[PDB]
């Protein structure tokens, strides 16, 4: 997954604010010490862009991750009971017909 | 084991229970194949009438019937004692 953080400025455009990341890629810390459950956290990245409304350009700030999702509780309790109980429809070839 | 595997956060690892459940497969499933296997190795259409050559008591079911209670009395004084320790 690619899941974002959208920090923007709402009332004050371009030419009333300035937003910038304070410390280049050494401004967002503590990403690589969170800790999920089913996903592990891949890459982040900062992102300096304008967006332009009816009302005006407004500067933004994107934050973003890159979620990659774990596997094995998946194997677990998906895949694993479907290819048994698959395993078990090929039992009544060798019963009598 | 779907039902099991409720109430508890999606973790990627296998938790003790899994690692029970998945004995408890085996045994369920080894006691399947062991029927597949007699069912393979079976002959007549007919049972015991109690009183022709009729079909014999299957030695691969008298050996279940030791081997496969046994073998899952070990496992439970191995796991319930490996955990319950710890
Ligand atoms: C999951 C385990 C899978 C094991 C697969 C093991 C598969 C395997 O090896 O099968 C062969 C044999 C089958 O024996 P079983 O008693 O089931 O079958 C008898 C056997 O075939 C005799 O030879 C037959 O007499 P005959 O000669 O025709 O006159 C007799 O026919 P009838 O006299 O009734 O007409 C048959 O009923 O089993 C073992 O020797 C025990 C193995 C125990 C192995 C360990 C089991 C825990
Ligand atoms: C998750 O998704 C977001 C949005 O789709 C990705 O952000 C995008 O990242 C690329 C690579 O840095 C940006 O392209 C760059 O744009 C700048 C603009 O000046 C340009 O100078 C560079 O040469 C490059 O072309 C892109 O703009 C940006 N998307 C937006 C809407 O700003 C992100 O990379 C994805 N992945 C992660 C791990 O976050």
């Amino acid at each position: 997954q690619n899941c974002t953080l959208e920090i923007e400025s709402y009332g004050y455009t371009t030419d009333d604010i300035e937003f910038y990341w304070r410390g280049d890629d050494n401004a967002v810390t503590g990403v690589t010490k969170i800790e999920l459950p089913q996903f592990s956290i891949v890459d982040y990245k900062l992102i300096t862009k304008k967006v332009v409304f009816s009302t005006g350009s407004y500067p933004r700030l994107s934050l973003s991750f890159k979620l990659k999702r774990n596997i094995g509780y998946f194997i677990l309790q998906t895949y694993m009971p479907s290819i048994l109980i698959t395993i078990l429809s090929w039992v009544s070839f060798w019963i009598n017909y | 084991s779907i039902s099991a595997r409720n109430s508890l956060p999606k973790v990627a690892y296998a938790t003790a229970m899994d690692w029970f459940i998945a004995v408890c497969y085996a045994f369920v499933f080894s006691a399947l194949i062991e029927f597949a296997t007699v069912n393979y190795f079976t002959k007549r259409g007919y049972a015991w009438d109690g009183k022709k050559t009729f079909n014999s008591v299957s030695k691969i079911d008298r050996l279940s019937r030791i081997a496969f209670p046994l073998l899952f009395g070990i496992f439970n004084l191995v796991y319930w004692a490996t955990y319950l320790n710890r």
